[PDB]
This record gives C-alpha cells, structure tokens and sequence, in this order.
C-alpha cells in the first residue's frame, strides 16, 4: 500500500523520469544547476550583508542618551503647559510620545489635559493644522 | 509443522482441503459431504506419513491398511483409491526403495525417454516400477545431465547443482534417506572484499545490503501498486525497474539539497532586508544626533519653542534607538538560525563510487541466482515461485552431487553416447532416431507408444534444430520456448594442496570494479573436505568469459585471491576445471529463468503433452504421444534440481494413466 520507509516513488516521478531516452539524465542535470545557482545565489548575498554589517560598525553607542528617570508629577506648570501645546501640534494623538516629552506626566493625564484645557488651548484647531501635515 | 500434517506439508500439501488434482482423481469426495472429504484427507496424510517415516522400503496397500484405525480403516475402497493415487503420482514410493512385490514378469507399453538427467531419471524409474518397458537416449557420456561432479583423486566438486534448498517440503529430504549423501549447512556468513584487497567494514557491508533489500521492495510496489509493467510498448524488466528505483533516490536526494539551501537564501534575504533597514537607522540617528546636539548648545534660558526642541529630538532619538534595538534582537535571531540551519544540512549523495560497487556485488548475487541479467527478469513474474520456497538451511553435498543420478540409474535400460536428431509422432506410435556421439553415421532407430522430452530448454531454443520435431511442434509451443528465458552461470574448480582461506567461512565475495563485470568472479565456496575453492561467473559476465581461455581464467582467480590473503599464502592450484554451460550443446544454458514478456502460464505450456493428428482422416481423436518434462516445465519449481526430479516423478503418472488406465477414479 505504500512505499518503504526511506524510499521515494511517485506516479508523477515515474514518468518523468521515463518519458525519452535520456529524461533521466536530464532531470537530474536540471536539479544539479539548480542547485549550483542557488549556491551562487547564496555567496552573493552572503557577501552583501558582509558589507552591510561593516556600514554598521559600533552599533549605535555613541548616538545614545542616558535614561531620563524622573518622578511622575500631577500639577500644570505654564512650561510643561507650553510644551504640551506643542507636542499636539507634533504628534497629533500619539499621546505616549507627548508624556515622554513632557516627561514628567502620565498617558492619562495627558489625556486630561486633552479635555480640561481643550477650550483655552484651542486643542481643535490644532489637530486640524497637524492632519495637514 | 508435526503429525499427520507435518507429512502433508512435507509434500506439498494442504493438510485440510484437497488440490485440483484430487478433486480430478475424486470428485465423488470432493462434492461429497464435508465430513466425507475430511475423512479422505486424514486417509492421505496418514499415508504420506507412513511413507515419509520410512523411504527405504515400498509402502503396499496391505501394510497402509493395517497401521491404519477404525474409522479410517472400514472403508478398504477409498484407502485403496488414495494409496493408488500417492503410489501413481509420485507421493509414495518414489526414488531408491526396495520392493516388497517384485515387478510382474512381463511389461506393457514402451516409452523412450530422452536424456537421463534427474527428470529423466525419476520418470524411468517411476514407469518401470509401474510394469512399463523404458528405455533411456542420453547424448552424454554419463547420466546427471546438469548435475556434473569432477572427480580426480580425493578432488570432488560439483560443476552443476550443488545446493539443496531446504529440506522442509523438498523430496530431495526423502532420497537423501535413501542414497547416503554427506549433506553440510551453508553457513550463511558472507564477507565481502574490495577489489584493492581488503575487507569491507562492518558498517558498510550491512547499509549496502539493507538498501539492496529496500530496493527490491521499491521495485515491487512499482510492479503491484503503480502498475509499471509496461514502458514503450514492451515489458519492463528487473533491472529497467532497479534504475528507475535509483534514480529516484539520485533525484530525491537532488531535491533535498536544493529544497535545503533554498531556506538559506529565503532568510539570508530576510536578512538583507533587515540590514538595509539598519543602515538607513542608524543613519537617522547620527542625523538626530546632530540635531538634538545642536538644540542643546543653544544655552538656557531658552523660550519654549528651543526647549520643545531639545525636548522633543530627545524623544525622537531615544524612539530610533529603540527600533534599532528591536531590530538588533531580530538579526541576532537570524544570525543563529543561519549557522543552525548550514550545520545540519541534508545527504551529499546517495551512493558513493564505493557504495554502488558493493550494492553491485548484491546484484551479481541476484543475477547468480536467476542465472541472467536483471535486464532480462520479468518485473511481475521474476519471483512467482518465492511463495513455494522450502523452509530451513540451505545445503551443500560434500561428497558430490552427481551420487544422486548415478544411483537412480540403477537398474535401467540407458544407452549413453546416443544423440537424439529426430522425434517422429503419429496416431499409431513414435519413433526416435539417434546417432552416436563418436561415430555420427551409426544410425539407430527406437520405436515406441510414446517419448517423453526431457530435452533441456537450450536445446529446445537452438536454432537451426538440434533436434527436429516430426510432425514440427504447434505454435503454441514453439512460441513458449521462444518466449521463456535460458539463463547462464559458470563454475571455477580451484584445487589446492593446502588449505589457505578461513575454514570457518563457506563463501566469500570478492567486489568488482565495475558494473559490467559485477558477476566476473564475484563469489567462492568452501564446501569440500579437500582443499576446494569454487568460484562463480554470473550476470552479463557469463557468457563473456567463455571466450577466455582456462589460464587466463585460472589467472583472474589468483590474483582475487592475492590481494585478499597476500600474494604469498595462494599456490598456484594443482587442478583447473572451467564450466561453459552456454557452449555445452546438451545444455546451452544452465536452467530458465522468467523473462520479461513471459510468465508463469508458459512454464505450464511447456508441460502440456502433444497429440498428433488422425492418420486415416475422419479417424477418432488418437491418444497423446509427446510429453516434456525438465525444470523447465514444472512452474512452482522451475530451475532446480527437486523441480526436475519433481516434473519427472509427474510425467510417468500422466503417461501411466493414459496407457495403464488409472482405476482408482470410481
Ligand atoms: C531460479 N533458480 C533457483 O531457484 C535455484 C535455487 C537454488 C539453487 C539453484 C542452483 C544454482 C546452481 O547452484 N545450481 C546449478 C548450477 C549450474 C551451473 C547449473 C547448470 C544448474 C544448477 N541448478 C539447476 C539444475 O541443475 C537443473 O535445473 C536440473 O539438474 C535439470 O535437470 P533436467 O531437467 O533433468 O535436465 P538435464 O539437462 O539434467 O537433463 C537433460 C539431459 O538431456 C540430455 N540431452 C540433451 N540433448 C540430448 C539429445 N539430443 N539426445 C539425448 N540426450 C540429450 C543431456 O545430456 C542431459 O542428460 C541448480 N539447481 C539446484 O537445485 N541446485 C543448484 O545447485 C543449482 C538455483
């Protein structure tokens, strides 16, 4: 009913492999240069990421910042309210990006912020200004 | 299997329902009721039992009835029937035995019986044990046939038949009883040797061996459940199908392989395609970094939008620095995916230049055993008769195989030197004409109720006609004998004065360098109590290597034999014997093999008698006058010696129920 295990025979392999004279030869020769293409395919790219981990030589050391570890405020000070104001008009809704850079507030009294002072910050229009972007 | 059924299957038989033949011979029991027909079994087994428990004497009817118990024994009729029918049919009282009854004084009916091989000679023996007149026309010098042993001094050795294969069901168990043969196991212990000389390794011997046996499997489920029997309008034979096997697994390994590199590519660009995003990041970092610097020089105090600024590239900044971070965990779960991957790769081949010439070794075995080469083994019907093989050891005869012809021989009308030309058959009787071997121009002229061919399968091919055939023989049987397969297989006697080989080992095999020569010296046998080494020619090689002289010949053996033991440990050998079965013209082959586009069907044609036509036209149907006999036509047990002694023991019943009459079917 099936084949011994380690075998491999199947209709659709029979008769290409049977089909002319040579069909076996042929199919093998095939499968060799298939395989000698991918090899090469294979050192090519080896060799472009090569390259590309040269371009990226110490990583990103230099270029970072040290972690800005500070206690989470409540009360609006007029500058952590400007800068507020601003990060909207950068950010749109983002507002995990607007509590890193006020830093010392919260997701959720951002969110606050969005709605207690939405009148006299004119928070509409702003938003409108940031989609236009 | 013990009992009265151990007796039944130690001929062939079932012990609980009846063959065709005896439904033939009793067909009141058999569509009788079903406890009539298994008193008839029991009556059979019992019988062959009483037999088998002792072949040196004739077992009578009265000597039967008499172990036999009630209520098997009152029924005299169907004990008489049934011991008739073993006695007529060669399941009792068949070989050497000694006669209780004398045989009657004068005879009836007179039959030829040409060549005094072992199917011969088992027919003689049985017909003139029957009260028939035989007469045997050998063309030889010596009875045997294909069963040749060379003797010189205390040299023996078998040029023919040298395995008995298994005494479980084999009758050659009963006429080992009865002629003494030194009869020695075949250790089955078979190393193989490298043409540079040395031994193949443990390892290696068993892989190679393994894959030849799965192989032969992949070729039957090709055969059975692909239904691959027919390629180009012709058949397909063995070896065609082996290839296509290989080939397979040449092709499969291929597309392992590429399969394998293919999930290397498929992630060296997935990883490409991350390092392009990590260059174009870390360029935006130094490009922030600048940045954000810049709005850091700008000193305080600083109006809000310029403290936004810092506030804000700083972000940024830190936010890039967190994708290139993720992304670096990503290329670190690449980088080792690629290394886990290049380290575990698939099977380079699937056999090595090394491997394929010992799995070529396995198929010079095989070829030995068909005597042909696989390309000519029908793929469906090359092991028709492996369901009737007999079970336990195979054997060798130490003492000579040819003690077996030699000894049915006793007894009986053989005239040697006779070379049979033609085979005249008509309504009224035969006559066959023969010269003698040394002198053609003695003609003699034998007349008889019928001949019974035992001409071997070769000589049957021969074309033009050794022997001519008058009236010529139907179609339906010439067209059998072209169809089937005469094989070929030759023997080299190596006579020694020393013994210089491990005399533990039976056999031993030496591998070849190429494929073409696969079965050129591929096999030795220690089976002799002097020192004897035998050493085969099979496949493509033997007929081949009849165009090579002894020496030439002699020469290959020895230096096989060097560079397994050292050039210093072999003598040169004191006696040479080279077998040319395929030159023989008494044989011109060895035995029949299923070629491709024959089948079981033709061994059975082979076997079917010849009637000839009316001589006054309108006359009635006249009675048949030719019948065969010889490995060749006995399809359970073609190409061996028990299946020509076989085919001989079922002749003389078909010729003494037609010319005796058979009363035992009332
Ligand atoms: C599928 N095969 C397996 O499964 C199998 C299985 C197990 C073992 C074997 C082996 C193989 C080998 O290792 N051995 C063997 C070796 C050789 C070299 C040879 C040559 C044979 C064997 N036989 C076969 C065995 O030999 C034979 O099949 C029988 O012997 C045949 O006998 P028969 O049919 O009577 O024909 P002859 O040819 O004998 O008789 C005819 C007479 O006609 C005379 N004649 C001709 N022309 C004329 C004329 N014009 N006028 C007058 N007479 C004429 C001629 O002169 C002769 O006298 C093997 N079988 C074994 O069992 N054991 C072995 O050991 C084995 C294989």
């Amino acid at each position: 009913r099936k084949p011994p295990k380690g075998m491999f025979l199947s209709q659709e392999d029979v008769e290409a492999v049977s089909a002319n004279a040579t069909a076996a030869t042929t199919v093998l020769r095939q499968l060799d240069m298939e395989l000698v293409s991918v090899k090469r395919q294979i050192q090519n790219i080896k060799q472009t990421n090569s390259a590309l981990k040269e371009k990226l030589d110490g990583g990103i050391e230099p270029y970072r910042l040290p972690e800005v570890i500070q206690k989470c405020n409540a009360r609006w000070t007029t500058e952590e309210q400007l800068l507020a104001v601003q990060a909207i008009r950068k950010y749109g809704r983002d507002f995990q990006a607007i509590s890193d850079v006020i830093g010392n507030k919260s997701v959720v009294q951002v969110k606050n912020f969005f709605v207690n002072y939405r009148r006299r910050f004119n928070i509409d229009e702003v938003l409108q200004e940031w989609e236009a972007e | 299997p013990s009992g009265v059924e151990g007796a039944a299957f130690q001929s062939r038989l079932p012990h609980d329902r009846m063959t065709s033949q005896e439904a033939a011979c009793f067909p009141d029991i058999i569509s009788g009721p079903q406890q009539t027909q298994k008193v008839f079994l029991f009556i059979r087994n019992r019988t062959l039992q009483l037999w088998l428990d002792n072949p040196k004497i004739q077992l009578t009817f009265e000597a039967t009835l008499q172990q036999l118990e009630a209520p098997y024994n009152s029924d005299t009729v169907l004990v008489h029937r049934v011991h008739s029918y073993l006695e007529r049919h060669g399941l009792i009282n068949f070989g050497i035995y000694k006669r209780i009854k004398p045989l009657p004084t004068k005879k009836t009916g007179k039959v030829i019986i040409i060549g005094s091989g072992v199917s011969g000679l088992a027919a003689a023996r049985q017909l003139q044990s029957f009260g028939m007149d035989v007469t045997l026309l050998e063309a030889r010098d010596r009875v045997g046939g294909r069963v040749a042993t060379f003797r010189k001094g205390n040299y023996v050795a078998d040029l023919g038949a040298m395995v008995v294969t298994g005494l479980g069901g084999n009758p050659m168990a009963v006429v080992s009883k009865q002629v003494n043969m030194e009869l020695a196991k075949i250790k089955q212990k078979c190393p193989l040797y490298e043409a540079n000389g040395q031994a193949v390794p443990k390892e290696k011997d068993e892989m190679v061996e393994q894959e030849f046996n799965r192989l032969l499997e992949a070729t039957s489920y090709l055969s059975h459940q692909l239904d691959f029997n027919v390629l180009n309008n012709k058949p397909v034979s063995l070896g065609q199908a082996l290839e296509v096997v290989i080939q397979l697994q040449e092709k499969h390994v291929k597309d392992e392989q590429i399969e394998h590199w293919k999930k290397i590519v498929k992630t060296q660009e997935e990883l490409k395609e991350l390092l392009n995003k990590m260059v174009n990041l870390k360029e935006k970092i130094k490009e922030l970094h600048q940045q954000y610097k810049e709005a850091s020089e700008v000193k305080p105090p600083r109006d809000i939008t310029a403290e936004f600024l810092v506030k804000s590239k700083h972000r940024d900044l830190t936010a890039l620095c967190k994708e290139y971070d993720e992304l670096a965990e990503t290329q670190g779960k690449l980088e080792e995916k690629l290394q886990e991957l290049e380290a575990n790769p698939p099977s380079d081949v699937y056999l090595s230049s090394r491997d394929r010439q010992i799995l070529d070794w396995h198929f010079a075995n095989l070829e030995f055993a068909n005597a042909t080469p696989l390309s000519t083994l029908s793929l469906k019907h090359w092991d028709q008769d492996d369901d009737f093989e007999f079970t336990g050891s195979h054997l060798t005869v130490r003492n000579g195989y040819s003690c077996v012809p030699v000894a049915l021989a006793e007894g009986l009308d053989i005239k040697l030197n006779t070379a049979v030309r033609q085979v005249r058959y008509t309504a009224s009787g035969c006559e066959v004409i023969a010269v003698n071997t040394r002198s053609t121009s003695q003609t003699f002229i034998y007349k008889c109720d019928a001949v019974l061919c035992t001409l071997p399968l070769g000589v049957l091919k021969q074309q033009p006609p050794a022997v001519q055939f008058v009236p010529p023989l139907p179609e339906w049987k010439t067209s059998a004998v072209q169809r089937m397969g005469f094989g070929n297989l030759n023997k080299v006697v190596l006579c020694f004065d020393r013994v210089f080989w491990d005399p533990s080992v039976n056999l031993f095999g030496h591998v070849g360098s190429t494929t073409a020569s696969r079965g050129e010296l591929f096999l030795f046998w220690n089976l002799y109590k002097a020192p004897i080494l035998l050493a085969l020619v099979a496949g493509e090689a033997a007929g081949i290597m009849e165009n090579i002289s002894d020496d030439v010949i002699v020469g290959r053996c020895l230096a096989i034999l060097k560079g397994i033991f050292g050039s210093s440990a072999v003598p040169q050998p004191k006696e040479t014997v080279v077998s040319r079965w395929r030159a023989d013209p008494w044989a011109r082959g060895s035995y029949s093999y299923v070629a491709a586009g024959s089948s079981g069907n033709d061994y059975d044609l082979m076997a079917q008698p010849i009637t000839p036509g009316p001589s006054i036209p309108g006359a009635p149907q006249p009675i048949p006058r030719l019948f065969f006999a010889g490995e060749h036509t006995i399809r359970n047990y073609p190409a061996t010696v028990h299946g020509a002694l076989l085919s001989g023991l079922r002749e003389a019943g078909r010729i003494a129920d037609q010319f005796l009459g058979a009363m035992y079917t009332l």
